[PDB]
This record gives structure tokens, sequence and C-alpha cells, in this order.
């Protein structure tokens, strides 16, 4: 069924499963014409399809084109999401496949269960944690690739950089959220903290900068700091 | 006119013959139903007074045979029999006549409720639903479960509806996964109509049992396929138009008697209000939207 905080060491045991965000997909900017009317301009945007346990991220690369000519985007944006996480789990060999897909938002379900019909064994389930996927386009790496693609595009990266040797995967989920929500919550603030500090750097095979592990507790720390400040500014608190 | 004579009433019992029920109490000199309308199918159906459980009955067509009720008590309740013996039938159903103890059925001259009820059902439609291959009239129950409940546990004593499943194979072509979901036109019309009904007549035949056995019965599964065969069509962009304006008279003589305290049990909100108000066809119902707008309105 749905999956939530009672049932979270799940998401780190040995069946594979993949979180599928579809926040990013459809991406506009809204301007006015010289008419004086409304209109949007669609960017490009992107699939976050992520395992949990590994840190493997197939970001699927949405191009403009794919709405051109198209109407009721927002609609079609939630079944191209489905068609494509339908391909690419066909794409993997058996072994590879995942046991259960969960859906950030809800409105994925049906779309999803449909594309995958074909393979009655996966289970498709909403989720009630509230995740910061939607920040994935604040890791500078994947914003850059998303942008500067001219055509569809599926690009692999480990979102964990080599956390893994060090730490274990429920560790390394609850930094990358943690990580995403504090991006989400001030982007400036967020990467200001990330990157203050010249002296560490971003290894060119990473996405993230390679903090010591006294270093990460450091950061950690002030990324709680942030999302508590901006909580007590949006609430007068 | 035919007659449908029973050897006894034992047991007090609400009796049902199409729309029409009334009580016989128990050992009350009482011999059957006469003046059966030729020309339609009919049901006759049992409530027992010392047990509501077990809603039952027998459809049947007095063209196929001549056809009596016995209450057996041992299985404790009434059975409907095939009589091959005419002449012997006839001097029964004579006997019973002459000393009046034969209810008549009331059909009004003006009253065409039965037939539109009933339109497309045909008894050799029934049996292939109802499977009991040795009898010509069909014993349906209130706890009968379909063949698709079954799937979700005799299978002798089954309904076998046509299963209608929205997200399924059947229904969805590899391709056209988002086309086939917003729009059931490929499912209502190439699976459904062309592959397996047919025709239209026949997808209205079982629809039409289906609630009949819904309202007679309280029978869920029916129901359910009622709800389903209805929702299939209001969610096709195409149905041919002959279709939809039969389907809005079969909608407005099925709500129109669909007693008023039953409409809480017998109505699925949620289908009613998508077919009315948001499907393709919201606005080709115009008979079924006005009669459940003016008697149904908490639903909707
Ligand atoms: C046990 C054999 O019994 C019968 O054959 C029988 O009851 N026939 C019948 C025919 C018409 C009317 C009624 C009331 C009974």
């Amino acid at each position: 069924g749905a999956m939530n905080s009672s049932n979270y060491a799940e998401l780190f045991n040995n069946d594979i499963k993949l979180f599928v965000d579809d926040t990013n997909v459809y991406r506009v900017t809204v301007h006015k014409t010289f008419e004086g009317n409304v209109a949007t301009k669609a960017i490009n945007g992107c699939i976050f399809t992520l395992n949990p346990k590994t840190g493997h991220l197939f970001l699927k690369i949405i191009h403009t084109s794919v709405w051109a000519g198209q109407k009721r985007l927002s609609q079609l944006a939630k079944w191209k999401t489905a068609e494509e996480v339908s391909a690419l789990v066909r794409s993997l060999p058996k072994e590879e496949q995942p046991k259960q897909i969960i859906v950030t938002r809800k409105a994925m379900l049906d779309p999803l269960e449909v594309h995958m019909l074909d393979f009655p064994n996966i289970a498709i389930r909403p989720t009630e944690l509230r995740l910061p996927f939607s920040a994935a386009m604040s890791i500078d790496k994947l914003s850059d690739v998303v942008m500067k693609a001219t055509e569809p595009q599926m690009v692999l990266f480990n979102i964990y950089d080599d956390w893994l040797d060090r730490i274990s995967s429920y560790t390394a989920f609850s930094r990358l959220t943690l990580l995403l929500r504090a991006l989400k919550t001030n982007e400036e603030s967020a990467k200001m903290i990330l990157l203050s500090d010249p002296t560490i750097t971003i290894k060119s095979y990473h996405l993230w900068p390679s903090f010591t592990d006294e270093q990460w507790i450091t950061i950690e720390s002030q990324m709680r700091d942030l999302i508590l400040t901006e909580y007590g500014r949006k609430y007068n608190v | 006119m035919n007659t449908v004579p029973f050897t006894s009433a034992p047991i007090e019992v609400t009796i049902g013959i199409d729309q029409y029920s009334f009580n016989v109490k128990e050992n009350q000199p009482f011999h059957g139903i006469k003046d059966i309308p030729i020309g339609h199918v009919h049901v006759i159906h049992f409530q027992h007074a010392d047990n509501s459980s077990m809603r039952y009955g027998y459809w049947f067509d007095c063209r196929m045979g001549n056809f009596y009720i016995q209450y057996d008590p041992k299985d404790g309740l009434y059975k409907m029999m095939e009589e091959r013996d005419g002449a012997k039938f006839e001097n029964i159903v004579h006997n019973f006549k002459e000393r009046q103890m034969m209810v008549s059925y009331p059909k009004i001259d003006e009253d065409d409720t039965w037939y539109n009820l009933t339109e497309f059902v045909q008894m050799d439609k029934i049996r292939k639903i109802v499977r009991k291959d040795e009898n010509q009239f069909s014993y349906v129950d209130s706890s009968m479960t379909t063949v698709q409940e079954n799937e979700l546990s005799d299978p002798a004593h089954s309904l076998n509806y046509t299963v209608i499943n929205f997200k399924s194979r059947e229904a969805i072509r590899p391709g056209h996964e988002m086309e086939d979901f917003l729009d059931k036109s490929y499912y209502l019309n190439t699976v459904m109509l062309q592959g397996i009904f047919k025709n239209s007549s026949n997808y209205f035949g079982e629809l039409q049992f289906a609630f009949l056995n819904a309202m007679f019965f309280g029978n869920y599964g029916s129901s359910l396929q009622w709800h389903a065969m209805i929702e299939l069509i209001c969610s096709s962009a195409t149905v041919p138009k002959h279709m939809l304006d039969k389907l809005d008279e079969i909608l407005y003589y099925q709500i129109k008697t669909l007693p008023e305290q039953y409409s809480d049990i017998l109505l699925n909100e949620r289908v009613w209000n998508i077919c009315l108000y948001s499907s393709f066809q919201k606005n080709s119902l115009h008979n079924t939207e006005k009669i459940m707008e003016n008697k149904y309105p908490e639903l909707l």
C-alpha cells in the first residue's frame, strides 16, 4: 500500500525499488504577451527516478520538443512520465528490475499502473513521506545537463557520490533529504553553506563537495539551522 | 396468458412477480399466479417471512414450457419445476382457476413498465449468465457471486456476467495507454461490442438483467455489473447515437422503478455523478438526468 514512517527501513532492504518524482517534468515560465494576455513557455525538464538503497539516479531529460503541438500538457506529463519509467524498467535486465515503484505524487498512480500492466508483480505505491525531490534542479550539475540538452536524453548519476563507502543507505538518504529540503527552503543559503569554503571542492565525478566525516556533521547542523531559521521567518516564531 | 400453479404455500412468504409483490400467509389456500403476459421474460421471487435472509427466485418464459412452484421442506425453499405432461398441467390449472385460488398478474393497460425494463432481455442469454443447462428457467439469489467477484467461491453457482475491468490488458492497447484509459471507446466498441456481445442489444440485455437482479434480490455483484456497463458507455467519447438514446431510455425506466427507500444501497454516488456531470456523455442522457435530479438530488 502506501509508504510512510512506520515502514521506513523498508526503503533500505534488499528488494529493488525506485522512487519516481514527476514534479520537474513539465516546467514553464509564465509571461505577458504583446497584447497583454498571458502565455507559457516550456523549459526542459526531467524525471527523477531514484534507487534509495544504491543512490542510482536515472535522470530522464524531458526536452521541450516533446510538448510541441500537444494539448493538456499537465495531464500528458504524467502519462509521459509513466511511459518513460515503463521503458526504463523494460530496458533493465530482469534481475535489475524493481519490485516496487513508489510515486511521490498520487496523481502518478493510475498512469504508472496502466503503463505497467505487463508487470503485474511490480507494486506501484504512493508514499506519505513529503520528499524534497523537486529541489533536484538545485543541484548545479543536474540543472546544467537538463538545460543544455537539445534532445531527449537519459543521464545516470549516483546521487550519494561515494558516501556509501562510509555510511549506510539509511544515513545517506537522510543526508540527501536534508540537503534537498534545505535547497528547497532557501536555495541561496544552502548553496552558500555547501560552497562557502574554497578548500573543499566537488570532484569532477561527484555532485556534492568532498567533506570529511566531521565536516559533514557541521554541514548537516548548518542545514538544520537553515531550515529552522526559515520556519521561524515564515511563521513569525 | 400463461400460469405458474403452486402445489401449496406451506410457509409464510412475500412473493414477487416482476415489479409486483404480495404476501401469502402460512398454509393459506394459494395456488399461484395467472394472466402472466406472454411475450416477455418474467421473474418470480421469494422472501420468507420468518427469515428475510436469501431473497431468491426464478427467471422464466412461459413460451418455453409449463412451470409450477412446489415447496421443498428439505431444502427449505420454493422450487420451480417443469411439468412435461401438458394435459395434466392444463387440468390442474383449470381446477385452481375455477376455484379462484390464484392471483392475477395486475398489468394496467397503459403500463409498459415491464417491457421497458426487459426490452433486450432474452431467456437464452439469461441461461448463459446463469449456468444450469438441465432447466429451462434460471435460479438467482441474494448471495450468488459473479465470475469477477470470484477472481478478486463455487464456480457452478455463479453469475457469469461479462468481466469489465478498466485497468486490464483487455481494456488498454499497448502503446495507447493514455488514450484508452481516458477514452474507453476502444474497449466499448472493439472489445465489448464487436468482440464479445456482437451487438448493442446483447449488451443492453445483460445491463438490464444485472439491474433487475440487483433490485429484486439485492445481489451486490449484479449492482456492480450494472454500474460498470453504464460507466463504460459514459466514459467513451465515441458511441453510436442510437445507443446513447436507447441507454437514456433504459436508465430512465430503471430509475423510475427503483424503490426510493433502496436508493442508498442501489445507486453508486461516484458512478452517477461521473456519468451525469463529468463524462463524455454528460449531456447525452437528458431523460435520466432529469429524473435523477428530481427523485434523488441528495445523491448528486
Ligand atoms: C412429484 C410429481 O409432482 C408433479 O408432477 C406435480 O406436482 N405436478 C404439478 C403440475 C401442475 C401443477 C402442480 C401443482 C403440480
